[PDB]
């Protein structure tokens, strides 16, 4: 009859950025991270060092499984930025959970492999690697009784609007 | 950068989101649910809303 | 997963006013579901493309037209295509116009044909992947479960 059940579309995607581990000088990295996907884009402040720690959280509302994250590494720089890594990550590869999860240490590559203009992974390792954790939440469910009252009350206000 | 207007974080992709059926503010997967009435209606009603109501 | 089902949504006609729609379709396909965004018009063109992990061939895929409202949100049209039915190809093709039913059919609670035709087209590839080989003990497994489909996995 009336159901509350959110149903199994998986639309929000939530990317934890954890931190990073650069090989070499800390004194020469100030660096942010880029989060890419469905053409919206996300960043980070930028930390110093070459351990920095951003602890951030992202979360994007998407339909379209059938592409990937792109996540890049940037130094800070007075007139333009350089980047230190990139890793793409295909969506469907990420879990589905409703918790936070511990990430993963990915190494981070130099470009991009692009086939027919797209990006479809990355080349050429650097010794850097980041923290990152990705998930999708399912819908939230609404409880069944409280699902019969949303439902009368604005199927009320339907009917007398089309009045 | 469309975001949702109950949490204020979650970014939308073109098209995605969901109005309020009551408010019409849009919101995320975190930030409202949806009633379907029979296999032909559905409604959308967020997390304000919905404690407004409680 | 015996296959990779590939489902192009492309598009759809309505019969009627342009101004009365601005619809979005769903999928569904054992209980993995998936979505377009809205787009307004009598012709809408979605253009995306969607895969689900197939395991079983004996359901089907359901596919909802539903049109924005204010308030509520109406399913325009429903098709429920037998997996068993689908080609099998890695080519991707043009799509066929399927004529949109008004109503799903159900036998224990569950989708098993639709009824009521509507005036409402909608414009729809879908094809599945070949696998690469089919090993030894997994071929035992499908043949047992096509052999109740009136099919065998193909000799070549
Ligand atoms: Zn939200
Ligand atoms: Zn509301």
């Amino acid at each position: 009859g009336i159901s509350g059940g959110g149903g199994g579309i998986l639309s929000l995607l939530c990317v934890g950025v954890k931190k990073a581990k650069f090989d070499g000088a800390q004194e020469k990295f100030n660096t942010y991270v880029t989060l890419k996907v469905q053409n919206v884009e996300s960043t980070t402040i930028a930390v110093r060092g070459s351990q920095p720690s951003w602890e951030q959280d992202f979360m994007f509302e998407i339909n379209r499984l059938d592409l990937g994250l792109t996540v890049e590494v940037w130094n800070k720089g007075l007139i333009w930025d350089t980047m230190v890594g990139t890793v793409w990550i295909p969506l469907r590869t990420i879990r589905q959970s409703n918790e936070e999860g511990p990430g993963e240490w990915l190494t981070l590559d130099s470009q991009a492999i692009m086939a027919d203009s797209e990006i479809c992974g990355t080349k050429d390792p650097t010794f850097h690697r980041i923290l990152l954790d990705a998930h999708f939440e399912l819908p939230l469910d609404i409880p069944e009784e409280e699902a019969r009252y949303w439902a009368k009350k604005l199927e009320q206000l339907n009917a007398k609007l089309n009045s | 950068a469309p975001t949702c207007g109950i949490c204020h974080k979650t970014k939308f992709a073109d098209g995605c989101g969901h109005n309020c059926s009551y408010c019409q503010t849009k919101f995320c997967a975190r930030c409202g649910g949806r009633v379907s009435l029979r296999s032909n209606k559905v409604m959308w009603v967020c997390n304000l809303c919905r404690k407004q109501q409680e």
